[PDB]
RNA sequence: GUGGCGAGCGAAACCGGAUGAGGCCAAACCGCGGGGUUGUGGGAUCUCUCUUACGAGUCAGAAACCGUUGAUGUAGGCGAAGGACAUGCGAAAGGUCCGGCGUAGAGGGUAAGACCCCCGUAGCUGAAACAUUGACGGCUCGUUUGAGAGACACCCAAGUAGCACGGGGCCCGAGAAAUCCCGUGUGAAUCUGGCGGGACCACCCGCUAAGCCUAAAUAUUCCCUGGUGACCGAUAGCGGAUAGUACCGUGAGGGAAUGGUGAAAAGUACCGCGGGAGCGGAGUGAAAUAGUACCUGAAACCGUGUGCCUACAAGCCGUGGGAGCGUUCGUGACUGCGUGCCUUUUGAAGAAUGAGCCUGCGAGUUUGCGGUGCGUUGCGAGGUUAACCCGUGUGGGGAAGCCGUAGCGAAAGCGAGUC
């Protein structure tokens, strides 16, 4: 009885934790506020990108090696043993499906990848297929059919 | 202001409550009225100079007026009409008759 | 758990099924008490400003220049008098994003609390015919004589609005803005039978 | 991507949204007018074939005015419902009992907490006059042959494009540097013309520079009307509870301080001391240590009275022990111990810095679908929206995106592997 009353309500304990207020009283973060004594430091801050004149981390260690592919495009994979759980009883496999069963992204390219066993037959429809990924499906009574 | 000048008031809210009276001056600015009896102060005067007793202003919302129906008197907000010219003329509203 | 309709009058005009799902959802004090600060907080304002040293007028000068005094900058620092307010309020938004879930998670929360202790109740309307606030205050009466009320009602039915807004103790809301707030204020939720099918659905 | 490849800087394609609109000239040709307006190229000129009233307006495609009338604005009007008893002190809005209105329980005042005492609010209602803006009529304007086929290579914005040099801006800091803009020289073509698609060439794709006009989504508030505040409340808030005044400077310019009697002056008649000021009675007031020096009236600071101690004593002024005296409490004869506070220092009572004293003010804040770790909450192989849309609010929608879902490699690429 009594219900729930908007003065009833309490947060999680642990939840909220009650702000750090620096530079009240010596019996807390007292008068430098947990800083030290006339440095650098105890003024200003020190940007992590700075050794004190050696030379940074950053620049006596070499570029990295090549180039980059503008146009490289990179696959949204599937390995068997996942998709073997999608379809415990087989079935045709299309991409816009694979959607919405939520195992690739939307827009983009599928291409399954063969990590895993499969035990029923599918017909797969997909962009692309790895060798390994693709005898499995094939020993399984399955048909790989890439649109690409 | 609805209390005009020369109007039977009656004072409800103050030191002199009951007492009814006349309206000798008022005050439509600072919404004040003067009623001829009520808050009656002595004032300290010199040179005939000596104590005067005349009355001071008393708050137009401490007032209110006083219609006459079914014998004695009876205090009463008062209300408007138009007659048939787009003429307002005061009218009581405890009795609803013309004042 | 099934409730009766109440006619306009007070009398038994049905029965109503309140859905489980809406009525009978898990009470998460933390999670309400969260959309509820949410809420509040995104009810602020927030218009309150104050001059630091470079918006107050004047002070561009260095006072002065072995003078014997302290060294000042501007006679418009924080530690003079009418100078520069330091880390001052300025203006701000207080919303907080709270997820979706969350939200409506809560407000069924509220709900099933209220329809656990037998505190939802529906009418099939709030006066017949003409408006009046008398009608609207005896209705709730019979209902209820708690101090805080709350009635769900479609905006288009005019005649329910302008009924009970004048009632010091009700607030009135839509099917589709009612809040966990004012549910928790609230003793009790009276709904309009069109307004609790609109909401359920 | 760019960068003494340092500090830093930093797009575009495309996606989701707000709004949505297209017109006209130059040229050729004909006599400032006609003509024509193009990217599927179109127009001119010539030959052949067929054919031969209507719309648009106050606008970017022209431009005004006259009237009739609709709406909004600049004054306003009405607008519901409370009494009795006692107390209070001085005053009822507070107490008790019974009531009433409510499409009005917003707010402000009224002699203390008022939905019903007043001003108002909900709800309706109103304009001779002039402004803003619609609709209509007058009015103004535009059009009144058109289509197809074939010819012809006449026109399609010139000191311009391009190119050379010197520069600017673009992610691009002159680089192999495209496109865009400027100055100097040189300097075309007209549809087989020309430009771009990141040096350049060919093909392919798109498009017609060297002419113009164009509302809507967008930024702002000196000013006006109505409102709001987990904004300030007299050292705060604008500098200004009006002041850019007083004052400072030759001058540009700098630039203050001062709010509060009481509900109502009822602001003290009269008497006395005194030159007056001021005060003691008296009077008003609820209250006069509320007397125009005025609500409350702290501290530093200055006095009167009073209890105790104090003129043989060396005192960071306190603290432990302790007799005595006195309107537990106040004081403290005598005795033991006892070298201030902060900062900065290896180390300070330090003869190292800062502080005459009180009161008030004065230093870890805010932003972000930023980065990161922890705690907690919701959902959980999924999670979640941004802009924006609808609504009175904090409510609902919105999947563009982002994070997780497979990694390795300079990359092609391969993929539980990969180099």
């Amino acid at each position: 009885n009594n219900p729930l009353k908007i003065h009833n309500l309490r947060p999680a304990p642990g939840a909220k934790t009650a702000k750090t207020r620096v530079g009240r009283g010596e019996a807390s973060k007292g008068k430098t506020a947990g800083r030290g004594t006339k440095g650098t430091k105890a003024r200003y801050q020190v940007p992590e990108r700075f050794e004190g004149g050696q030379m940074p981390l950053h620049m006596r260690l070499p570029k990295l090696k090549g180039f980059k592919n503008p146009f490289k495009t990179e696959y949204q994979v599937v390995n068997l043993d996942k998709l073997a759980s999608l379809y415990p009883e087989g079935g045709e496999v299309t991409v816009a499906d694979l959607v919405a069963k939520g195992a690739v992204r939307k827009n983009q390219l599928v291409k399954v990848l063969g990590q895993g066993e499969v035990s029923v037959a599918l017909q797969v429809t997909v962009d692309a297929v790895s060798g390994s990924a693709k005898e499995k499906i094939t020993a399984a009574g399955g048909s790989v059919t890439e649109l690409v | 202001m609805k209390i005009k000048k020369g109007d039977l008031v009656q004072v409800i809210t103050g030191k002199d409550k009951g007492k009814q009276g006349k309206v000798i001056a008022a005050f439509p600015r600072e919404d004040r009225v003067l009623v001829e009896g009520v808050n009656r102060v002595k004032k300290h005067t010199k040179a005939a100079g000596g104590i005067v007793t005349v009355e001071a202003p008393i708050h137009v919302s401490n007032v209110q007026l006083v219609v006459e129906k079914d014998g004695n008197k009876v205090v009463t907000r008062v209300g408007y009409r138009f007659d048939e010219n787009g003429n307002k003329i005061r009218v009581a509203k405890r009795t609803g008759e013309d004042i | 758990s099934t409730i009766d309709i109440l006619s306009p009058a007070g009398d038994k005009a049905g029965t109503v099924e309140l859905p489980s799902e809406i009525f009978d959802a898990k009470t998460s004090v933390p999670l309400i008490h969260q959309v509820v600060v949410a809420q509040l907080a995104a009810a602020r304002q927030g218009t309150h400003k104050t001059k630091t040293r470079g918006e107050v007028r004047g002070g561009g000068k260095k006072p002065y220049r072995g003078t014997g005094r302290a060294r000042q900058g501007s006679t418009r620092a924080p530690q003079f008098a009418g100078g520069g307010v330091v880390h001052g309020p300025v203006p701000r938004d207080y919303s907080q994003r709270t997820p979706k879930k969350m939200k409506a998670a809560a407000l069924r929360g509220a709900l099933s609390d209220r329809a656990r202790h037998s505190r939802i109740h529906v009418v099939t309307g709030v006066v017949e015919g003409e408006i009046s606030t008398k009608a609207a205050k005896t209705l709730f009466g019979k209902i209820s004589e708690r101090k805080n009320l709350l009635l769900v009602v479609e905006r288009s039915d005019e005649a329910a609005w302008l009924s009970a807004r004048n009632l010091p103790q009700v607030h009135i809301l839509e099917p589709g803005q009612l809040n966990t707030y004012d549910v928790l204020v609230s003793d009790d939720v009276v709904f309009t039978k069109a307004a609790f099918e609109s909401f359920v659905s």
